[PDB]
Order: C-alpha cells, then structure tokens, then sequence
C-alpha cells in the first residue's frame, strides 16, 4: 500500500546512489528479487586487527522504513565488544539514535567507525569490553586470530 | 475477544496490518514470518510480500477503546 | 450511541461492508465506490491515487461490527 511503496522507493534511492558512488571498501545491495532484504561487504579496515579480513553483513528494512531502521547483523564471526556470536550490533544509530535522515551508507560508515573505536563503557559482549580496555595488546591479538580464522 | 487477538501471535495486538487477502496480523508475528518463514499469507498462502501490509487504522483505534476498559 | 471507528467517513452512518485502502483508510464499501465513480479516483482522507481494485475487505472490522449489533441494536 502507501506505506510499503514509500519504503520501496527510498530503499531503491538509496541503493542508486550507493552504486553510482560506492565505497572503496565496502558494498551493500539487495540479495535477489527482495529490496528489503540486502547483503552487505566491509573489508577489515587496515590500521585495525581487522586488516585483510572480509566481513558480510545482513540487512533486513522495515515497512515503516526511513521511520524506522533497518535491522543489521554480522554473518562473519569477528571479535568485538560491541558484536556478540549472534553477530547483532550495539551501535545507537540502529537503535535510539535512528533518524529518517540517514541511510544505509551512513549505517555503514558508522559501523565502520565502531570498528576502528568500539564502545567498550556500553559492551555487548562484557567480557571481550573488559580485555580491550585492561589489556589492548591481547585485545589485538585475539581480534587478528578471529579474523583469521573465521574472514579470511 | 478472539478478534482483538492476532492470526499468528494469538494475542491482543498492539500494531494491527492487513493484508491483501483482508486478514489482520500484529506487525511484528506478520513481518518475523514473511523474513525468516516465507512470502506468502499464514492463514490463506497467496503470496504476500512487506510492501503489501497496509496499517489497519480502524483496528487499532478498537483495541485502544477496549484497553480503557 | 455508536463508536465512530464503527461509522463511515463518508456515510456517517454504522459501516456495513468495511473496505481499506492502500492508505489503510476504512470505508463502507458502497459509499466509497460511489465516491470513486462520482468524484474521482483518490483517497477521500489521503488523496492519494485509488481505484476501485485496490480497496481491501476489512475483515476484522465487519466482526467488530456485528458484535457491536449483537449487543445492541
Ligand atoms: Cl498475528
Ligand atoms: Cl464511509
């Protein structure tokens, strides 16, 4: 009906424009026939314990999209204290801080940031939250052997 | 009231949508099926995609009369 | 004395043959095909483009309805 439309269109827009200018080291589009269920892309930033590592991403929009977010998930295990087993993602864009103004692209920007710089003073995963702020050298060390192992 | 309650959830609904066929769902029971179960209506089996549900206004203003009671 | 989410926006009367529109907008179904053909083809409330195919019976709301009628009138 008119809600769903609506979203249709804005999913479409956003993927458009995410084409026509895509990031180096990242991509997001619609799986096959279902715009409302996208995969997306993030190569392991280099300058983090992610370097080399390759990472896939679920994304499944709403029917009330841009006014609500999309629901986004990790597919590829990674060691993070924001991102459990379950690969969901405790990141305020997708949850309080959601606003009809941002995008897809904004959502993976700002994954991308929690990456370089997690949040470990509001963890998903407390115990990895806690070797990351005691004891960095292992933090690194653990988050290189996951990506290793499991995205590479 | 089995028509407050949902065609999935069987429960009192708090964000009632319809479907093509003209049956009422609570959002959430609706939209987990269609992700992770299939495209296709639970109670008729056409198909049905997100894009398809339409809010059902008149529903919800029902429940929220019957919540004051 | 009659709910108004029971009566028409157009009839102003108990709806009878709930139908919503893509809008998810309910209408007794005669009075909004007689606005269909008489005015034109737009959600009386939303405006936005409608046709006669495209309202959807309103399954819920017609037993809302008759329990009304059972109750009362
Ligand atoms: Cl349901
Ligand atoms: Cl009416």
């Amino acid at each position: 009906g008119a809600m769903g439309s609506k979203a249709l269109k804005r999913i479409h827009k956003e993927l458009n424009d995410l084409a026509r200018d895509p990031p180096a080291q990242c991509s997001a589009g619609p799986v096959g026939d279902d715009m409302f269920h996208w995969q997306a892309t993030i190569m392991g930033p280099n300058d983090s314990p992610y370097q080399g590592g390759v990472f896939f991403l679920t994304i499944h929009f709403p029917t009330d999209y841009p006014f609500k977010p999309p629901k986004v998930a990790f597919t590829t295990r990674i060691y993070h204290p924001n991102i459990n087993s379950n690969g969901s993602i405790k990141l305020d864009i997708l949850r309080s801080q959601w606003s009809p103004a941002l995008t897809i692209s904004k959502v993976l920007l700002s994954i991308c940031s929690l990456l370089c710089d997690p949040n470990p003073d509001d963890p998903l995963v407390p115990e990895i939250a806690r070797i990351y702020k005691t004891d960095r050298e292992k933090y690194n060390r653990i988050a290189r052997e996951w990506t290793q192992k499991y995205a590479m | 009231p089995d028509y407050l309650c949902g065609k999935i959830s069987f429960e009192l609904m708090r964000e009632p949508c319809i479907t093509p066929s003209g049956i009422t769902y609570d959002r959430k029971d609706i939209e987990e099926h269609l992700q992770r179960v299939g495209h296709f209506d639970p109670v008729t089996r056409s198909p049905l995609t997100q894009d398809q549900l339409i809010p059902n206004l008149a529903m919800k203003e029902v429940i929220d009369a019957f919540i004051q009671e």
